[PDB]
């Protein structure tokens, strides 16, 4: 046994880290951890964003109908109104509304030539549970979302982050609020290619009627490049020709793979959502 | 009609509910006292559940051993299947190839084996053409080969299958086996069985006739995998067993008047009896030729 | 190289090699079964059909007493073997001995073998039988047989 | 040593920056304590640069706690979840004043090799080369020594 | 000649855990028919075997109770009699062994 | 999954008659061969 | 050692007996009614009154809905695992038989009603001063509904079933130390009639095994 | 010393849910000191890893090594035990699920060598351990077939990017 107290302590932090990696603790909200203020942290979260949220508004954004069910009945199991806790449904509905055509609006403009079939699935896929869930998650919505399971289901966090949306319509105004939209969520297209959004079948179809609106003559497809014909690692261009001019060309391992590819390169075009098309403009309004 | 595909789906769905039916029958978890009668393992008492436990729990409860070598059961001197759920307490002893005299072992090893056939025949044509399953002929052992009596479409009247066909039918009777599909058994009353099989004109005279014969017309149904057919006696517990298997030769028997009946004939051999290549070539041989029931 | 040496290197050498086969077989023949180990008892397994052929000389021939005073340590076995053994045998004209595979022997794990003299009065060894002439595979032969037998007499 | 560390790709939270720039810190939990030397340089943070930190920035919620504690820390949080704990032992009050400036300016990502000093998810606008981009095209696609109409 | 340098436990393994170090897996197992216990298809029975052995040592110290005595072999033929037999008509001539017990079912008068 | 072996399941009774077949087979396949100028030779 | 040390002034200190001073044989069809009499009867009062010796303020009347309390509350520690207060509730006899077998399973079990009013049927004290300890046994009668569903190791359901209340009788004896100042009356055994009927059966299936042979042995019928 | 496999039969589960899978019986049995060698018992367990309870018992009883005789005893009680206090049904419905060896407790005695020189012998002892899991053995693994190597190679081939560039 040796002398002293400082190596003994030290050895014990470095015995309890490794007992929480052992059995990692099971993760609860942060608001039941130390150093929680809910009215400070709901003031934090309107400026940290710059927005003149009203507070009343915005508190009531977060109480879902879950958490007001539930804190009822343990009222009524420990035999405790004052509990006439107004819920987020009306707020959510009109936050819900205002993206779907607010983020309609921001896109038609930009892109006249899609079709409504595809603005819709951009906008479902910008207003969808797993986008909405991370920008909620990322921007402290889920700490501030009074529900009554934790982890939040992900069906009430976007109800949430819709209400919060309703909060600033109500507060701010349709202005204000597309700004917030332009900047939290058509921010999630960055990178993103036009049909990994828009999951689509059977594109050469979906050419063809195109080109029949345009009055265009049917894609012909033809082997512009090949290589590795009859090895295990063929490469093949195909290009669609219209009155014999190219209007596509897509890469495969297979013709029909190729040719599918040149179908959706042609689809890119004709709709606007090239690769290289015009950045979108976060410029601040003139 | 129904399509081939929903007459399938129909069978099961009856043959299923039947099932469910005598299942609800029982109150809870009634117990019945199994004494095991054989030479081995002497005295061993299994209390099982009625309408629930099979002979092959029994075997569980043993080893593995009597669960990979018993083909069939002997409960009160009758011969049971080994998945048949045993009603009442009984004594029981397990049956298998090698025994002294395993004649009822080798007719239940007989039986599926003309099962596994006519389920092959019936799937290998095409939809155009019509397969009417008639019965399995009751052939003794020694006869050579085993029989299916088929009734095929009348377009199909100046057609014999080629040895390119037959092996066809060899590879589907393999996949069968591949498969390791159970011998499922369900005995219901003739009313069930005639409603299931109403459809095909011979089985329903052949259920009526197997009804006759026993005084409260309950008939024997086995299924594997989605074919339902109906049986002379306790099958083994499952597909695996065959090992060499191949569809010989299709005989059109005579009378040919009436209707062209063909004689779709087989022989095999389970794991624990396989034979050396030499010896296999030559009883496909004489299972090629026509046997005669008597 | 040992092509076509058919002894085996017993004991202490050759003399020894013997003396302990002698051992073995004197052993046999009063007790009419015995257990040892594998190679020894196919090794003395020869000796003991040889000695019944020695016996059915008779005990009048002269050569027959000297082998047999030999083989047989215990004198009140070579009447046995001239009066009881070698007639016993008297219409048969070889295979006196029976020779089968026990499990391992416990403390060294040895290969083991049981001899005895066909037609002893012990409770029969536990013998291998072939299968059952009932069993599916036999029947099918049955029939190829039946049918061969019938097609040559036609 | 890199290979014996993790890494990661350059990258941001919610594409900072793009539409609009949201500070990433979003607590801040000091652990003073009332009396011990180790904390003297963290007392009077707390009673003149506390307070003009927090006015500059009104998103960040501070935590101060005092408590009998031997090692003063600051624990930040950051809105993708990070959580950072730095000691302030012994620190001055200017040290301690860079330290929170500049939890306040770090993203929360971890702090480890970043593969590349840079990031694009739109490296092309003239099309990515492949090996056929400088090939010639040839009459009818015919390959090297293929006779046609045969 | 002695080792240049200690071998390394990843070179031990590979030498130890060789397939050819492993224990094979015996397929020549199977039930003995007559007492359900496990044999070699080659060697016969422990069980039967053990039972025939109790049954031949009890025999023959029978046999060394009516030999009373060293070099005593009889020049005639012995049969083993059990509790409730008589000697049969083949018998007749030969010493008699006389065992307090039934017949074993496995031990046929012949 | 036992290996097996040619006369291992045969009975008594069969193992002979086994024997005889095969042989003679044998035999009789051998002496078919004996005519190869009168079974179609190649070219000589 | 069964027993201590030899020549030890110190002894131990039993508080409980092991079995039922006189047992109370219950009528044969009282599941239907769900002289001697008064021979009985009388042997209870000349009991009772030693009972109400040693603690004057005693009362039959009130054991009944006592007695219930007690086998209700000994019977929910085992749902918990309240060893602490079960050894308030039961004795020293009962303690191993209630627990021993359900060391590693979970045990549910509840209480749903009270068919019939319990009735002390006997009641009876041990020879007086057997160790300077005198008892007191009072053989009460229930019929309730009873809910049990016992579980494994692994949390599968073994015994019972959790939701289906079914009909219990069972005559619980209790057993006191009057002797001991602070002595209390705690269940100390059950009376199972040999009528009673048989109890619901398990639900996995079991193999008693046959005789295990040797060699020399022959299996006789 | 340590003994923590004699405390996992002590582990109880919480009831399980109506819609819950059922879940299979875990039984854990050791013997401690084994006179014998803990690399020659590594072979003996390694050999039955993965078996059937049936399988395993019928390997062990023709192997000549001392330590089969002693592992087949283990299994022998471990298997009575399960049914007997682990709540399972069919008792040939058990498999090896982990069986390994360890060092025991070791004595050290003298070898007398030539020339007055002497070593050090260790009497070696051991232990086994093993864990036997309700149902039938898993399937062995299927050997990598030429399809998924071709699918596996073709998959690195389309997972590689243009490195050290934009
Ligand atoms: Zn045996």
């Amino acid at each position: 046994v040796k002398k002293g107290f400082r190596a003994a302590f030290r050895f014990q932090k470095e015995l309890e880290r490794q007992r929480l990696l052992r059995c990692p603790p099971p993760p609860v909200r942060r608001s039941e951890k130390p150093n929680w203020d809910y009215h400070a942290e709901i003031q934090a979260f309107g400026h940290r964003l710059q927005e003149n949220f009203s507070l009343d508004l915005l508190k009531t954004a977060f109480v879902n109908s879950c958490y007001i069910k539930s804190e009822e009945a343990k009222r009524q199991q420990l035999g405790i109104v004052l509990l006439n806790l107004k819920s987020n449904q009306e707020l959510s509905e009109q936050g819900t509304s205002f993206s779907q055509t607010c983020l309609t609006q921001f896109l038609e403009d930009e892109y006249p030539d899609m079709p409504t079939e595809g603005i819709k699935n951009l906008v479902d896929f910008l207003t969808g549970e797993e986008v909405v869930c991370h920008v909620a998650r990322n921007l402290a919505v889920e700490q501030l979302t009074l529900s009554e399971e934790f982890p939040v289901p992900p069906a009430v966090l976007q109800q949430t982050f819709f209400a919060v949306i309703g909060a600033l319509l109500q507060s701010s105004g349709p202005e204000r609020t597309a700004l917030f939209i332009r900047d939290f969520l058509i921010t999630q297209m960055t990178g993103k290619e036009l049909f990994e959004m828009w999951k689509i079948i059977n594109p050469m179809g979906l050419l063809v009627e195109e080109l029949k609106k345009r009055n265009v003559s049917a894609p012909e497809s033809r082997l512009t490049r090949q290589s590795g014909g009859t090895t295990a690692l063929p490469l093949y261009f195909v290009g669609l020709y219209c009155d014999k001019k190219l209007i596509a060309e897509g890469p495969g391992e297979t013709v029909l793979v190729a040719e599918e590819e040149a179908a959706r390169v042609a689809l890119r075009k004709l709709y606007g959502f090239t690769e290289n098309r015009r950045p979108w403009n976060y410029s601040k309004p003139k | 009609q129904l399509s081939p595909t929903e007459l399938t789906e129909m069978r099961n769905d009856l043959f299923n509910k039947e099932k469910a039916r005598q299942l609800s029958l029982t109150p809870r978890t009634e117990k019945i006292e199994v004494k095991h009668v054989g030479k081995t393992d002497p005295g061993t008492v299994f209390v099982m559940n009625k309408n629930i436990s099979t002979p092959y729990s029994c075997a569980m409860h043993l080893s593995e051993w009597y669960c990979r070598k018993s083909i069939l059961a002997l409960v009160d001197g009758q011969p049971w299947d080994m998945y048949k759920p045993l009603t009442k307490s009984c004594e029981i002893k397990f049956l298998t190839f090698k025994d002294c005299d395993p004649g009822e072992v080798n007719k239940a090893y007989w039986r599926s084996c003309a099962m596994m056939m006519g389920c092959v025949i019936e799937r290998a044509f095409k939809d155009e053409y019509m397969v009417n399953l008639v019965r399995a002929p009751e052939v003794p052992v020694i006869s050579g080969a085993f029989c299916y009596d088929v009734v095929l479409d009348s377009k199909l009247d100046e057609w014999m299958p080629t040895k390119e066909n037959l092996r066809s039918f060899t590879k589907d009777a393999h996949a069968l086996i591949y498969k390791d599909l159970p011998f499922e058994t369900l005995e219901v009353e003739a009313k069930v069985a005639l409603e299931i099989f109403q459809h095909s004109k011979y089985k329903v005279d052949f259920i009526e006739e197997k009804a006759s014969q026993n005084p409260e017309r309950i008939v024997k149904l086995h299924r594997i995998g989605d074919f339902i057919d109906v049986s002379e006696g306790p099958l083994i517990p499952r597909t695996s067993i065959c090992f060499q298997y191949e569809v010989s030769a299709v005989h059109n028997l005579q009378p040919t008047q009436p209707s062209l009946i063909r004689r779709f004939q087989g022989v095999s051999l389970p794991v624990h009896l396989r034979a050396h290549f030499t010896i296999w070539d030559k009883l496909l041989e004489r299972s090629r030729k026509m046997v005669t029931e008597d | 190289i040992s092509h076509g040496r058919v002894f085996r290197r017993m004991g202490l050498g050759p003399e020894s090699r013997i003396h302990l086969l002698r051992n073995l077989l004197t052993g046999l023949v009063r007790h009419e079964r015995i257990e040892a180990p594998w190679a020894r008892v196919d090794e003395m397994r020869g000796y003991a059909e040889k000695l019944i052929d020695y016996g059915k000389l008779g005990d009048t021939n002269e050569r027959a007493m000297r082998m047999a005073d030999f083989w047989l340590t215990e004198k009140d076995l070579i009447p046995k073997l001239f009066q009881v053994l070698a007639p016993r045998y008297k219409d048969q004209t070889g295979g006196y001995t029976r020779m089968l595979q026990i499990p391992n022997r416990s403390l060294d794990r040895a290969k083991m073998a049981v001899i005895e003299y066909k037609g002893n009065c012990l409770p029969p060894l536990p013998l291998p039988r072939r299968d059952s002439h009932l069993t599916l595979l036999n029947q099918l032969l049955q029939g190829l047989r039946q049918d061969l037998r019938q097609s040559q007499e036609a | 040593t890199a290979r014996g560390t993790p890494s990661r790709f350059l990258a941001s939270v919610l594409h900072n920056g793009l539409g609009r720039y949201v500070q990433q810190l979003q607590r801040l939990s000091f652990s003073v304590s009332r009396d011990g030397a180790s904390s003297r340089g963290a007392r009077e943070f707390v009673e003149r640069e506390v307070i003009d930190f927090a006015r500059r920035n009104p998103g960040v919620v501070i935590y101060v706690n005092s408590r009998p504690c031997c090692v003063p820390r600051v624990v930040a949080e950051y809105l993708n979840g990070a959580v950072r704990e730095e000691s302030i032992h012994c620190k001055s009050v200017e040290e301690i004043s860079t330290l929170v400036q500049k939890l306040a300016d770090q993203s929360g990502l971890d702090v480890i090799r970043i593969r590349k000093p840079f990031h694009t998810d739109n490296p092309s606008i003239q099309g990515q080369w492949h090996p056929f981009t400088n090939k010639p095209t040839t009459f009818r696609g015919l390959r090297p020594r293929e006779v046609q109409d045969p | 000649a002695a080792p240049k340098n200690r071998r390394t436990i990843e070179v031990n393994r590979c030498r130890r855990r060789n397939p050819q170090k492993l224990i094979k897996v015996k397929n020549n197992i199977d039930v003995c028919p007559e007492c359900g216990h496990l044999k070699q298809k080659h060697v016969l029975c422990a069980y039967c075997y053990e039972k025939v052995c109790k049954e031949t040592a009890e025999i023959r110290r029978q046999i060394g109770k009516q030999e009373g005595g060293p070099f005593k072999a009889p020049t005639i033929e012995t049969v083993v009699l059990y509790t409730g037999e008589t000697p049969s008509e083949q018998d007749q001539g030969k010493r008699i062994i006389e065992r307090d017990r039934k017949r074993p079912s496995w031990f046929t008068q012949n | 999954k036992s290996g097996t072996w040619w006369d291992e399941h045969l009975s008594e009774e069969n193992v002979p008659f086994i024997k005889q077949l095969v042989s003679d087979e044998d035999k009789a396949q051998l002496a078919s061969k004996l005519c190869p100028l009168k079974d179609e030779p190649w070219p000589i | 050692l069964v027993i201590p040390p030899e020549k030890s002034d110190r002894s131990i200190h039993l508080a409980c007996t092991a079995g039922i001073f006189d047992a109370y044989v219950p009528p044969e069809g009282d599941a239907r009614i769900s002289t001697e009499r008064m021979k009985k009867t009388m042997a209870s009062q000349v009991s009772i009154r030693r009972i109400k010796d040693y603690d004057a303020n005693f009362k039959i009347k009130d054991f009944p809905e006592k007695a219930k309390d007690i086998f209700i509350e000994a019977h929910l520690c085992l749902n918990n695992s309240d060893h602490d207060r079960l050894h308030t509730l039961v004795t020293e006899h009962c303690f191993p038989d209630m627990t021993w077998d359900i060391k590693y399973k979970t045990v549910r079990w509840s209480f749903v009603e009270s068919l019939e009013p319990s009735h002390v049927v006997q009641v009876r004290c041990s020879s007086m001063m057997n160790q300077g300890n005198v008892y007191g046994q009072i053989t009460v009668r229930m019929h309730t509904r009873q809910t049990l569903a016992i579980y494994d190791r692994f949390g599968r359901l073994m015994y019972g079933q959790e939701d289906v209340p079914k009909d219990v009788l069972e005559y619980v004896v209790f057993e006191k130390q009057l002797t001991n100042p602070y002595g209390s009356w705690r269940m100390h055994t059950k009376i199972v009639p040999p009528w009673a009927p048989p109890k619901q059966p398990i639900l996995k299936t079991v193999m008693i095994p046959g005789p295990q042979l040797k060699p020399e042995e022959e299996y006789e019928e | 010393i340590s003994r923590k496999w004699e405390k996992k039969n002590k582990i109880v589960y919480p009831p399980q849910l109506p819609g819950e899978p059922r879940r299979p019986a875990e039984i854990y049995h050791c013997r401690r000191q084994i006179k014998y060698s803990k690399d020659k018992m590594w072979y003996l367990a390694k050999l039955i890893r993965g078996m059937s309870i049936d399988q395993a018992l019928a390997q062990l009883e023709f192997n000549d090594k001392k330590g089969a005789k002693i592992i087949k005893e283990v299994l022998l009680e471990a298997q009575d035990m399960a049914v007997r206090d682990h709540n399972v049904e069919f008792r040939s419905n058990l498999y090896i699920a982990e069986s390994t060896s360890g060092r025991g407790q070791c004595l050290k005695r003298i070898r007398y060598h030539g020339r007055g020189r002497f070593g050090i012998m260790e009497k070696v002892y051991c232990h086994y351990f093993v864990k036997l899991v309700e149902g039938p053995p898993p399937p062995p693994e299927p050997p990598k077939t030429a399809v998924a190597h071709a699918k596996e190679y073709i998959q690195q081939l389309r997972s590689r990017t243009i490195v050290h560039t934009l």
